[PDB]
């Protein structure tokens, strides 16, 4: 199941079970547009900046 | 309730409102001091989507994403503020001005606007006023047993009574220049009041600073190029097809989505 | 029902106004003591939709 | 019974009132001083079901339509009686009962006592009654209609065209034959002479046209009629289903 949500705080959950990267849980810089590269890179771009 | 119906909307109704501009230049063609006005238009929002640049493959970024966009919006109409023709009408009280400048009416309700429209009548009480009874500024008065009425090409005003040889002054005629001539709101009855994006009036007597020079006896008609708004017409007409064309093809579309 | 027609169907019916003059001042040509007309126009309404 | 019947009826009825809208704004295309409508939808209330988070919706529904008080085109109409309106602005005109109704369709005449009346025969207030042996009826920017009289080398001035301006235009209420009573959401009418106050200018031999833009109300009758088929899809698939169900 790839329906990826993001928590109030950023923590990326499938199904409430938080996601794991290379890393461990993932932590998402608070309000975010991720983009997932084909290999899953993950880019987050904050509002209002550039 | 689909979005390319929406999109050709917008579409339908740029191209309605370059119609209406069409038709306001045509309809004030024999308008004496009148500007002919261009409509412009620009994009409206992109969806984002795939975001171009953001990173694929962890060392290839994605050129050029999913930016589908909406329809398109007409930012404003711009005055095209150039000198027309002058025409010769032979009267001693039209005035026309060659150069960039604006007379200066005072409205009752106590504001003043600015025309260029020249034609000028005198009420029953000698004041010179504009064709629609407005007091032009300032209240040049014009005594009773005038013989003949000579407005210089600096805006002096003279009048010529009888027994006297000498023509006598009775007032000064001025123009008002502004930052941007765009700027000016028109509220019809050839008149424009200035607003903050016009800067603020600038008293110049005919001569100097760049005002314009008074001739008398002619008229400066509207500088409205026909041909150009007949072409206007053909493609007005020719993009509105088009974004109907459009609105049946996604009709027929969600017609079959509907029947299946 | 369109706002083009109506602009169209008022400057139709000023240049039939200037016709109109023209015909009048033509018609009194060979009368003593006559003055000619002449037609004088100004714009109408303004729809402010974005304010300058 | 638990099912989504409703909620697709709900949108049936949503867009029959669109599409009343449009029929009544598309009827009006004619009438003077006329001001466009457009229903505003708006969803129900949801259902919450609670977990060990997810809301269901019930449907759709209309709240209120908003009448586009923006100022409309002229038309000359050659009549000395006719006077549009050049800003914001309501005519008064004095209903038989006694409650005083707001109007913006300027064909007035002259009924058979003097007295300055709508096309529907109520009286324009303030009283203006014109002479009986008036050669020629001026009604200037600010409201004075003077009066001109054979043989009298000045005009005789009558009355005054006051303007009553609402700080809310849109609240309103349309009581029919081109009407508005001034109501709770549209309170305090500000008489005014008209130019100062922030009221309009008059033009007369001019009457204010009415506001509906015809490509809007064509395509959102094609979108009216598409999103119905829509709806109507939903309810026959509803059905199914529970027929289906009924048949085990």
């Amino acid at each position: 199941n790839g329906n990826i949500q993001v928590g109030p705080t950023g923590q990326l959950t499938i199904q409430g079970h938080p996601v794991i990267g290379e890393g461990g849980p993932i932590t998402v810089p608070e309000g975010s547009e991720i983009t997932i590269a084909a290999d899953g890179t993950i880019s987050a771009l904050n509002p209002g900046d550039p | 309730m689909i979005s390319s119906l929406w999109i050709a909307k917008t579409g339908l109704d740029a191209q309605q409102t370059n119609m209406d501009v069409i038709a306001n230049n045509l309809a004030n063609v024999s308008t004496n001091g009148f500007k002919r006005q261009r409509a412009v238009f620009e994009d409206l929002l992109y969806q984002t989507i795939r975001q171009p640049g953001a990173q694929s493959s962890e060392q290839t970024t994605l050129p050029s994403g999913l930016q589908i966009g909406t329809g398109v919006r007409p930012v404003a109409t711009e005055r095209l503020h150039s000198q027309g023709n002058l025409s010769q009408t032979n009267n001693s009280k039209d005035v026309a001005i060659k150069g960039q400048g604006f007379f200066q009416v005072m409205l009752p309700d106590g504001t003043s606007a600015y025309t260029r429209d020249g034609s000028f009548q005198v009420d029953q009480n000698g004041q010179l006023v504009t064709a629609g009874g407005f007091q032009v500024q300032p209240a040049i008065t014009i005594p009773a047993n005038a013989l003949s009425i000579t407005i210089g090409r600096d805006g002096v005003v003279s009048v010529t009574q009888q027994g006297q040889a000498a023509p006598v002054q009775v007032g000064q005629l001025n123009l008002t220049t502004f930052m941007n001539d765009t700027g000016l709101e028109s509220i019809g009855e050839n008149l424009y009041i200035e607003t903050q994006s016009s800067g603020a009036p600038n008293e110049s007597t005919p001569g100097l600073n760049g005002a314009g020079l008074l001739y008398q006896g002619y008229v400066e008609t509207s500088n409205v190029n026909v041909a150009e708004e007949l072409v206007n017409m053909i493609q007005v007409q020719r993009a509105y097809e088009i974004n109907s064309k459009a609105v049946s093809t996604t009709d027929q579309m969600l017609q079959k989505l509907t029947q299946l």
